[PDB]
C-alpha cells in the first residue's frame, strides 16, 4: 500500500528530495529504545545518512507519552520524521493531533502535498488502518502484509468511509463487522525492521558487510520470541553472506580480515564467553529440556557431560582456555550425545563474525551483549521519569557497542549479560521451587512480591527475560496446556507493579501458525472500564504499570473478561 | 628435533612481529619500550597468543617447560632485529605471562597439574634472598682442558659425566669468569 | 572569556576585564572574518556526530534549528556547533 | 595566547594538516567534465581545474584533504604513491640496513601519509595492507635505531639529519633543540 | 624572533576569505530561494582550513 | 579440437572458486556467485553518481552479459533465455527465449540505445529493438565475440571453415551503415601452464577483452597480450590495425627486466591513450572478486628492441634514439586518430583541438631529437628526409639551428628552401 517492499527506493528518494541539504538539519529519527531491532535499523539508517551527508537527529524514545512530548516541540523546519520500531499499531494522525489541512502546501490540480512527512518503520501488526489508508501524511513501510492480506479490510474501510435505507444499514453493519473483526486481533511482529532497512539498502545498492552484520543482529533479536519470523528471514541472510563474502579460500588469519561466516552456532548461552558448563546451564532451552531449575535436572546436566567424556573441570573452563581438542571435536561430541537427552535442537547454523585476531563473536552473543547494555548499561512521576531517562541513556551504550572501535564496551555488555542471566535464573528457580505461578482458568498468573533482584525487573526487557525463561520452561512440557501468561513485579519505590502479558508458544523444535498476543487490547478494555490508575503508554502495549492497590481488582476483571 | 625447534621459534618470531590490534603492533612496541629502559623481558597476554594461532597455544600448554625457552629465544631474535643494526649484545629475554584462565585454589593442585601452566592466588608469607643460577656455564675438562659450554634453561640439568674427546672418572669443572648467572628468589605462598 | 573570581586581586580582576575587552576588540575589528578566539586544533572533519550532553531546548542556527534534547544525537556541520562543544553542551569528537 | 605545548613545535594534528595539503592521485567515481551535447568547485587555496574536469576512472591529481573528503564517500579511490608498495618499501628497508649512517630518502611525509591512507583508504592498496603496515613498521624501527645513534653526537655547533621525516623531526624537536641549546649555553658561558 | 608581517599577502588573503564567504552565502541563498552539494562542501571546509591557518599564525605572533 | 563457448568482455572463469565476473568495461562490472543451486548476480558501476549498483537472485544461471550506459543485457548460453534490464527502471525489464537448434549456444550478446543483439555458435545473428520486438535474423560466420558503444557495433567471427574475421557497423536511429563486413582479423589465437589451459577452456579464442576507445575506435586485446586498435576505420579502403601496446614488453620494462612473470594485464578500456587495466599477480591470469583498482598503462608503439636495452642496462633506461622513434610514431598515430574523430564526429568535451595541438608539438619535438642524431652522423640525406616531416614552420626553424650547430651548410640550404616553400 503506502510503500510496498518493491518501492522503498521511492520513499528514500523522497526523503533526500525533501529533507537533505548542506544548509540545515531537517530529518529527525525517533527510535524506540529497549528494542534491539529498532536500534540496529536506526544504526544502518544513520550510516546511510552519514554516507549521503544528510544532517539529521536521532532521539531515543521510551513510549508514547515521550513521543507526544517530543513531537509537540519539533520546529516547522523539520519536514521528515522516521518512527523506528513503533507507531504502526496506533492511529498516529489522531494520536499526535494532526490535521492535514494544517500541514498541506502547494495543492495545485486534484492533488496534495505536505510540509512534514512521517515515515513509519514498524514490524508490529495489525496495522492501524487509519495509518495505512486514512492518513495522507503517515507513510508506512510495508513488508507485503497489506497487499497480501488486507484487501477485504481495505474494501470495508473505504466503503465505510464513503457510506455516510435497509441496504445501506446492512452494508455499514457488514463493514463494521469486518473492521471490528480485524481490530481485536492480538498483536504480533511479522518482520525484522533491520531486514526491512536492508531491503532498502539493497534497492539503493548500499549493501556491505557492516550493514549486513547490522541486519543479522536486528534480525537475530527476534529469535527468542518470534522464531517463525527468524526462520522466514534466515535464508535471505545466507544469500547475502554468500554474495558479500570475498573469494579467497584457505585464507590466512590476518589482523585486517573481517570474516563473516555461516557455521555451527549452538543454542547455548554465550558459549564463546561463558564456560561450556555455564553456556548449557544458563540457556533458556537447556533449562526447559532438562528441567534444570531443580537438583535432578542439575544431575542430568552432569550426566550429560559425563557421557560426553568431558571432565566437569574442562566444561567449567573459560571457553578461550578450554581444551583445544574438545573445541575442535565439540560438534561430533554434541552429535553423538544430544539426541539421547532430547537436546538435538541445540544444533544450529548461525552467523559468526571475527575481526582479525581478537576472536569470534556470534550474532546470538552480540544481541545478548546489546540487550544487557540496554538493561543495565549505566514525587512518584518524577522518579519514574528519572528511571525512564536512565533507560533512554542506556541506548547510547548499546549504540556505541555496535562499533568495532569500542569493543571494550561490548565486553562490558558480555559481562553484564552473564550476570543478568544469573539473576534471571535465580529468580526463575525461586518461582518454580515455591510455585508462584497460579493456574487461573484462562491464563497463568505470576506476581513477584518480594526478594532479591526485584529492582532489575522494573526494566521491561529484564522482565521479558524472566518471562521468556519461564515460557520456554512451560512450552517444553507436554503436561501443561499452552495458556497465555501474566507476569508482574512490584516497584517498592513507585508503589506500582510492572505487568507483562506474554504469549505462549509451541515447543522450540516443532512446526504451525503463529499465536497472537491479545493482552494488548484486553488491557486496553479493562483500562477503559476501570477507575484504576494504570499506565498503557509503553510501545509494547502488552506491558503496563499499575498501582499496587489496583492490581487485584484489575486481574479479577481481567479473568472475568472473555477477551483472553 | 632442532628442525622442529626452529619451526617453533619461527612461529613465535612471527607472533611477535605480526600480532596487531587496532593499528598497533603491541608486542613489537612493548619489546622496544622494554629494551630502551633496559629490562630484557616481554609480558605476553595468552588471550592474544590464543587469538593469533591456537596451535601455538596448544604446543605451549601441552609442554610449557620445553616451549617457554623456545619462546624466550624467539624474543631475543626479534629484540636484536628491532634494536641492533643488522650488518653495520643482549641477554636471554624473560617471558612473562598474563592470563585470565580459571584459577585452581592452592589446595586443589595435585598430580594431574604437574608440568601444566597453572593460575592461582594466595598471600606471600616469606621471601628469600636472591640466589644465583647459571644461564650459561663455561666448562672445561680437568685433565685435557677440552673446553665447551652448556646453555641452561631453568624449567627442569647437570655437567657431563665424562670427557667429550683418558681424563679420569668425573672430569668437568666450571669457569666462572665466562659463565653467566641470573637472580633466583624463593617465595612461600599461603 | 574572550569567546573562582575570589582568588584574584582586584587589580587582577579589572585586568582580566580589560584583557577580555582587548581580545574582543581584536576579533571585532579588521581580521573579523576569522574568529580569532576560536580553536587551534586543525579542522579534521567538516561533518561530525555530536551527542547532546545537557538539555537546552530549541535554538536557531544560520539556516535551521537544533532542539537540544537530552541524550539525542545529531550528525551536523562542526562549524555550526563548535560554540556548544566549547560551552560543554555537546560531547563527541 | 598560544598554548604551552604549541609554543615551539607543531602538534601531530598540525603535521597532518600540513601533509593534507599535498597533491595525491585519485581514480574518480563521479563525472564532472560536461559534454557539449550546476555547481563548480571554485576553490581559492588550490587549483580548481582537475575537480571541475573529473571523469570516472580517468586518474587525476587533487589535494589530499579533498581526496579524503571524496573517499569518505564512495565517490573516489586514492592511488597509493609509488613508494608505498611492498617492493619499494623492501628496497628502502634494504637501503636502511645497508647504510647505517644515512637515512634512506623516503619522502618527508611518509609516516603521516601511511597513517592517513591505511585508515581512510584501506581498500585502495594493490598490495595486501597487512604487509604494507608490517614494512612501514620495519622502517620506523630501523630509523629509530639510527636516531638513537645520532643523538650520541649532539653539539654546541650544529647537526645534520639528511632524510629524516617531518613527523620524526617533530617528535624529536623539543628534545634536540633543548639539549643543543643547553650545550651552547654551557659553551658560550665559558668564553672570555 | 618575531618575523616581519606579510602585509600585502595578508591583505590579499583576508580579501579572498571575505569574497569566498560572500560567494558561499550567495550560492546558499540560490539553493534556498544541477543541485549538487559536494562542491559547496569543499568550499566550506576549504574556508575552515584556511581560516585555521590564519588564526594559528596570528595567535602565534 | 575447437569448441564454441560463451564470451563477454573481460569476463573470468570460476576456477577453483564459487564466483566470477560476467563482464567488466568502462561503465562497470558484473559478478555472479554460485549460491548453491541458484546464482546471486551483482551489477556494479564505476560512475556511482550516474548509476546505482543493484543485485538479484538468478534462477536460470546466466553466463553471458553485456553492460552499457542504458542497461544491462543477460543471457544463458545453453537454453537461449535472454533478459534486458534498463538502469533507470522507468522502462520495464523484459525477457525472451531465442530459438536454439540441438547443440547450438548463444556465444555473445550486446545492446545499443535502440537495439539488442544476439549471436550464436551456428552463426544466426538475431536483432531486437530495445523493447524486445524482433527486427531481423541474419546468418553470418559464428560471432565468437561482440560489443557496442552508442550505436557502433563491432563483432568478431570465427569458424574452422571461414577463419578469424570481424565486422563493424553503425546502426543508429537512422542512416544504418556498415563499414566492414567479415574482413579478416589480424589477431593471434592461442595454441589451439595448467592455469592458462583452464582459462583457454573458458575462452578458447583468447580474446581477453574487446571494446571501443573513448573516441569510438574499435580495440581488441588478444592472447599475445598486445592491444590492437583499428585506425582510419571510417574510410574502409585505408583502414589498418595498429599494435599500439605490447603489454608484455611494457611489463618487462617497468619491472626492470628479469624475465618478469606471474604479473598479467587484464584490460578494461583504452580511454584516449591510456589502457585502464587490472594488473593481476600470481598464477591465475584473471582478477578476484575484490576488484583491484584499474591501474593505467600509457600506450607504447612496439619499437623497443629488447637486445639493445639488455646491452645498455645489463629501472631500465632507454636510448634517446629509441625513445624519440616511439615518441614520433605514437604522437603521429594519436594525432591522426584525433583528427579523424574531430572531422567526422567533432568534439565531445571542449579541449580536444588543444590536445591535438599539444600533441603536434610533441611530434615535432621528437622529429627534432632524431634529426639531431642524423646530423651528429653528418647524414645530410637522412636529416633532410626528417626535415620534411615537421608540421610547424616555427619548429622547422629549430632544424635550421641544429644544422647550423652541426656545421652542415647543405642541410641549412635545403631546409631554407623548405622554409620558403612552407611560407609560400
Ligand atoms: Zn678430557
Amino acid at each position: 500500500m503506502y510503500y510496498g517492499i518493491s518501492q522503498f527506493s521511492e520513499a528514500y528518494n523522497k526523503i533526500l528530495r525533501n529533507s537533505s541539504s548542506h544548509s540545515s538539519c531537517q530529518l529527525v529519527i525517533f527510535v524506540s529504545c529497549l528494542n534491539i531491532d529498532a536500534l540496529c535499523a536506526t544504526k544502518m539508517l544513520s550510516l546511510l545518512f552519514k554516507k549521503q551527508l544528510v544532517q539529521s537527529q536521532i532521539v531515543p524514545i521510551f513510549g508514547y507519552s515521550e513521543l507526544r512530548r517530543h513531537y509537540s516541540q519539533l520546529d516547522d523546519n523539520i519536514n521528515s520524521l522516521l518512527l523506528v520500531g513503533f507507531g504502526g499499531v496506533i492511529d498516529l494522525e489522531a494520536f499526535l493531533e494532526i490535521d492535514p489541512q494544517e500541514y498541506v502546501i502547494d495543492t495545485d490540480s486534484g492533488e496534495q502535498s505536505f510540509r512534514r512527512d512521517i515515515y513509519v518503520l514498524d514490524a508490529h501488526r495489525p496495522w492501524n488502518l487509519d495509518n495505512i489508508f486514512g492518513s495522507q501524511i503517515i507513510q508506512c513501510f510495508d513488508d507485503g502484509t497489506v497487499d497480501d492480506t488486507l484487501g477485504e479490510q481495505k474494501e470495508a474501510y473505504y466503503k465505510l468511509l464513503e457510506l455516510d435505507r435497509k441496504q445501506r444499514k446492512k452494508q455499514i453493519h457488514e463493514y463494521e463487522g469486518v473492521l471490528e473483526e480485524y481490530y481485536s486481533q492480538g498483536t504480533t511482529v511479522v518482520n525484522s525492521i533491520s531486514a526491512q532497512i536492508y531491503s532498502l539498502l539493497s534497492a539503493i545498492g548500499e549493501t556491505n558487510l557492516s550493514n549486513l552484520w547490522l541486519n543479522i543482529l536486528g534480525t537475530t533479536s527476534l529469535d527468542i520470541a518470534y522464531a517463525q519470523v527468524y526462520n522466514r528471514l534466515y535464508p535471505l541472510l545466507q544469500d547475502e553472506v554468500k554474495r558479500l563474502t570475498p573469494s579467497s579460500r584457505n585464507s590466512v588469519k590476518t589482523p585486517d580480515t573481517l570474516t563473516l561466516n555461516i557455521q555451527p552456532d549452538y543454542y547455548l548461552f554465550l558459549l564463546r564467553h561463558s564456560s561450556l558448563y555455564d553456556s548449557f546451564y544458563y540457556s533458556n532451552y537447556v533449562n526447559a529440556k532438562l528441567s534444570l531449575w531443580n537438583e535432578n535436572g542439575k544431575k542430568r546436566l552432569h550426566k550429560m557431560f559425563a557421557r560426553m567424556g568431558i571432565p566437569l573441570s574442562t566444561a567449567q573452563e573459560t571457553w578461550l582456555y578450554m581444551d583445544h581438542s574438545i573445541k575442535r571435536e565439540l560438534g561430533i561430541i554434541f552429535d553423538k550425545n544430544l539426541d539421547r537427552y532430547g537436546l538435538q535442537d541445540i544444533i544450529r547454523d548461525g552467523f559468526v563474525r571475527t575481526l582479525g585476531y581478537r576472536g569470534s563473536i556470534s550474532a546470538s552473543e552480540f544481541v545478548e551483549a546489546l540487550t544487557a547494555l540496554l538493561e543495565v548499561g549505566n514525587n512518584s512521576a518524577q522518579k519514574l521519569t528519572n528511571l525512564r531517562k536512565r533507560w533512554v541513556s542506556n541506548f547510547w551504550l548499546s549504540w556505541d557497542a555496535l562499533d568495532d572501535r569500542k569493543v571494550e564496551l561490548l565486553n562490558r555488555g558480555i559481562q553484564l549479560a552473564q550476570d543478568l542471566q544469573r539473576a534471571i535464573f535465580n529468580t526463575g528457580v525461586a518461582i518454580l521451587e515455591k510455585k508462584l505461578i497460579k493456574h487461573l482458568r484462562i491464563y497463568r498468573l505470576c506476581v513477584l512480591q518480594d526478594g532479591p533482584d526485584l529492582d532489575l525487573y522494573r526494566n521491561p526487557l529484564t522482565l521479558l527475560r524472566l518471562g521468556n525463561w519461564l515460557i520456554e520452561c512451560c512450552a517444553e512440557s507436554e503436561d501443561k496446556q499452552l495458556l497465555p501468561m501474566v507476569l508482574a513485579s512490584i516497584d517498592e519505590n513507585t508503589d506500582t507493579y510492572l505487568v507483562a502479558g506474554l504469549t505462549p508458544r509451541y515447543p522450540r523444535g516443532l512446526d504451525k501458525k503463529p499465536i497472537l498476543n491479545n493482552f494488548s487490547m484486553a488491557f486496553q478494555q479493562i483500562t477503559a472500564e476501570t477507575d484504576a490508575k494504570v499506565r498503557i503508554d509503553n510501545f509494547e502495549s502488552s506491558i503496563i504499570e499499575i498501582r499496587r492497590e489496583d492490581l487485584s481488582p484489575f486481574l479479577e476483571k481481567l479473568t472475568l473478561s472473555g477477551l483472553l | 628435533n632442532d628442525d622442529d625447534n626452529t619451526e617453533i621459534i619461527k612461529s613465535f618470531k612471527n607472533f611477535i612481529l605480526e600480532f596487531r590490534l587496532d593499528s598497533q603492533f603491541i608486542y613489537r612496541d612493548q619489546l622496544r619500550n622494554n629494551i630502551l629502559v633496559k629490562n630484557y623481558s616481554l609480558t605476553v597476554n595468552m588471550e592474544h597468543l590464543i587469538g593469533y594461532n591456537e596451535d601455538i597455544y596448544k604446543k605451549l600448554s601441552d609442554e610449557p617447560s620445553d616451549i617457554i625457552p623456545l619462546f624466550e629465544t624467539a624474543i631475543t631474535q626479534v629484540a636484536k632485529r628491532i634494536s641492533i643494526l643488522s650488518r653495520a649484545s643482549l641477554p636471554t629475554f624473560q617471558l612473562i605471562l598474563n592470563s585470565n584462565a580459571n584459577q585452581i585454589p592452592l589446595r586443589d593442585l595435585d598430580s594431574e597439574h604437574v608440568s601444566k601452566i597453572v593460575r592461582l592466588s594466595g598471600i606471600i608469607i616469606s621471601t628469600s634472598v636472591l640466589s644465583s643460577r647459571a644461564t650459561y656455564l663455561s666448562i672445561m675438562c680437568r685433565n685435557c682442558r677440552h673446553t665447551t659450554s652448556i646453555t641452561i634453561n631453568n624449567f627442569n640439568v647437570s655437567l657431563p659425566r665424562s670427557c667429550l674427546s683418558n681424563c679420569g672418572p668425573d672430569p668437568y669443572i666450571i669457569i666462572h669468569e665466562s659463565s653467566k648467572f641470573i637472580d633466583q628468589q624463593f617465595l612461600k605462598l599461603q | 572569556n574572550g569567546l573562582d573570581t575570589n582568588n584574584l586581586s582586584h587589580q587582577e580582576q579589572e585586568y582580566l576585564k580589560e584583557y577580555c575587552d582587548l581580545i574582543t576588540d581584536l576579533k571585532s575589528g579588521d581580521l573579523v572574518d576569522i574568529d580569532l578566539s576560536g580553536s587551534l586544533v586543525p579542522p579534521s572533519d567538516v561533518f561530525i556526530d555530536v551527542r547532546v550532553l545537557k538539555d537546552a531546548g530549541e535554538i536557531q542556527t544560520e539556516y535551521g534549528v537544533f532542539n537540544l534534547i537530552k541524550d539525542s544525537q545529531f550528525f551536523v556541520r562542526q562549524s555550526d556547533v563548535e560554540r556548544l562543544i566549547q560551552q560543554g553542551y555537546l560531547q563527541k569528537i | 595566547s598560544l598554548p604551552a605545548h604549541l609554543q615551539q613545535t607543531f602538534s601531530p594534528e598540525e603535521i597532518q594538516f600540513i601533509v593534507e595539503n599535498e597533491p595525491i592521485k585519485i581514480f574518480p567515481r563521479i563525472t564532472t567534465r560536461q559534454k557539449i551535447r550546476h555547481t563548480r568547485w571554485q576553490l581559492i587555496t588550490t587549483d580548481d581545474k582537475a575537480l571541475n574536469n573529473m571523469v570516472a576512472m580517468r586518474s587525476t591529481e587533487v589535494v589530499l584533504w579533498i581526496a579524503l573528503l571524496l573517499k569518505q564517500q564512495s565517490k573516489c579511490s586514492i592511488v597509493a604513491p609509488q613508494w608505498l608498495t611492498t617492493k619499494e618499501l623492501d628496497r628502502k628497508i634494504q637501503y636502511e640496513k645497508t647504510h647505517p649512517d644515512r637515512f634512506s630518502e623516503l619522502p618527508w611525509n611518509w609516516l603521516v601519509l601511511a597513517r592517513i591512507l591505511f585508515n581512510k583508504a584501506k581498500d585502495d592498496f594493490h598490495d595486501p595492507i597487512h604487509e604494507l603496515r608490517g614494512k612501514i613498521q620495519d622502517l620506523r624501527e630501523i630509523r629509530q635505531i639510527k636516531v638513537l645513534k645520532g643523538l650520541k653526537y649532539l653539539n654546541e655547533s650544529h647537526l645534520q639529519l639528511d632524510n629524516l621525516s617531518l613527523l620524526e623531526i617533530n617528535e624529536l624537536r623539543p628534545f634536540i633543540t633543548e639539549i643543543m641549546d643547553k650545550l651552547r649555553e654551557i659553551h658560550t658561558a665559558s668564553l672570555t | 624572533e618575531l618575523l616581519p608581517y606579510p602585509h600585502q599577502l595578508m591583505k590579499r588573503l583576508l580579501n579572498r576569505i571575505s569574497m569566498q564567504s560572500q560567494l558561499i552565502e550567495n550560492i546558499s541563498m540560490g539553493f534556498l530561494d544541477n543541485e549538487s552539494k559536494l562542491p559547496l562542501l569543499c568550499m566550506e571546509t576549504e574556508l575552515e582550513r584556511l581560516k585555521f591557518v590564519i588564526r594559528s599564525y596570528i595567535r602565534c605572533r | 579440437k575447437f569448441r564454441y563457448m560463451p564470451f563477454s568482455p573481460a569476463g573470468t572463469p570460476f576456477g577453483f572458486t564459487d564466483r566470477r565476473y560476467l563482464t567488466m568495461n568502462e561503465v562497470g562490472y558484473v559478478s555472479t556467485v554460485k549460491n548453491s543451486e541458484q546464482y546471486s548476480i551483482t551489477v556494479s558501476f564505476f560512475d556511482v553518481g550516474r548509476f546505482r549498483e543493484y543485485h538479484f537472485e538468478d534462477l536460470f544461471g546466466y553466463d553471458l552479459c553485456f553492460l552499457n550506459e542504458k542497461g544491462t543485457l543477460f543471457g544463458q548460453s545453453k537454453t537461449g533465455q535472454i533478459q534486458y534490464r534498463p538502469h533507470d527502471s522507468i522502462h520495464s525489464n523484459w525477457t525472451k527465449i531465442i530459438p536454439l537448434q540441438a547443440g547450438e549456444r548463444i556465444t555473445s550478446v550486446a545492446a545499443t540505445p535502440v537495439r539488442v543483439i544476439v549471436g550464436t555458435s551456428l552463426g544466426y545473428f538475431r536483432s531486437f529493438n530495445q523493447f524486445g520486438v524482433p527486427f531481423a535474423v541474419e546468418k553470418t560466420s559464428p560471432i565468437v565475440a561482440l560489443t557496442a558503444q552508442n550505436y557502433r557495433v563491432f563483432s568478431v567471427h570465427y569458424s574452422q571453415f571461414h577463419g578469424l574475421s570481424y565486422s563493424l557497423s553503425e546502426l543508429g536511429t537512422s542512416s544504418k551503415r556498415y563499414y566492414k563486413r567479415e574482413c579478416p582479423l589480424p589477431m593471434s589465437l592461442p595454441n589451439i601452464k595448467d592455469a592458462n589451459l583452464d582459462y583457454y577452456n573458458f575462452n578458447p579464442m583468447g580474446i581477453k577483452s574487446l571494446f571501443f576507445s573513448s573516441y569510438g575506435d574499435p580495440c581488441i586485446f588478444g592472447s599475445d597480450n598486445t592491444l590492437l586498435l583499428l585506425s582510419k576505420w571510417r574510410s574502409p579502403e585505408e583502414s589498418k590495425w595498429l599494435p599500439i601496446l605490447d603489454s608484455n614488453m611494457e611489463i618487462w620494462k617497468m619491472s626492470g627486466g628479469k624475465e618478469t612473470t606471474d604479473i598479467h594485464v587484464w584490460p578494461l578500456a583504452l580511454a584516449y591513450d591510456t589502457l585502464n587495466c587490472i594488473l593481476v599477480k600470481g598464477k591465475h591470469i584473471w582478477p578476484e572478486f575484490p576488484l583491484p583498482l584499474p591501474s593505467e598503462m600509457e600506450i607504447r608503439m612496439p619499437v623497443f628492441v629488447k637486445s639493445k636495452l639488455l646491452e645498455e642496462n645489463k629501472e631500465i633506461q632507454i636510448p634517446v634514439s629509441m625513445a624519440a622513434e616511439e615518441e614520433y610514431l605514437r604522437s603521429k598515430v594519436l594525432s591522426e586518430l584525433l583528427t579523424d574523430t574531430l572531422e567526422n564526429d567533432g568534439e565531445m568535451y571542449g579541449n580536444e583541438n588543444e590536445v591535438l595541438a599539444a600533441l603536434n608539438g610533441a611530434y615535432d619535438k621528437a622529429l627534432l631529437r632524431l634529426f639531431a642524431s642524423a646530423c651528429s652522423d653528418q647524414n645530410v640525406e637522412k636529416a633532410l628526409s626528417l626535415a620534411h616531416e615537421l608540421k610547424q614552420d616555427r619548429a622547422l626553424t629549430a632544424a635550421v639551428k641544429i644544422s647550423e650547430r652541426a656545421e652542415l651548410p647543405s642541410l641549412v640550404k635545403k631546409i631554407n628552401n623548405i622554409r620558403e616553400a612552407r611560407y609560400e
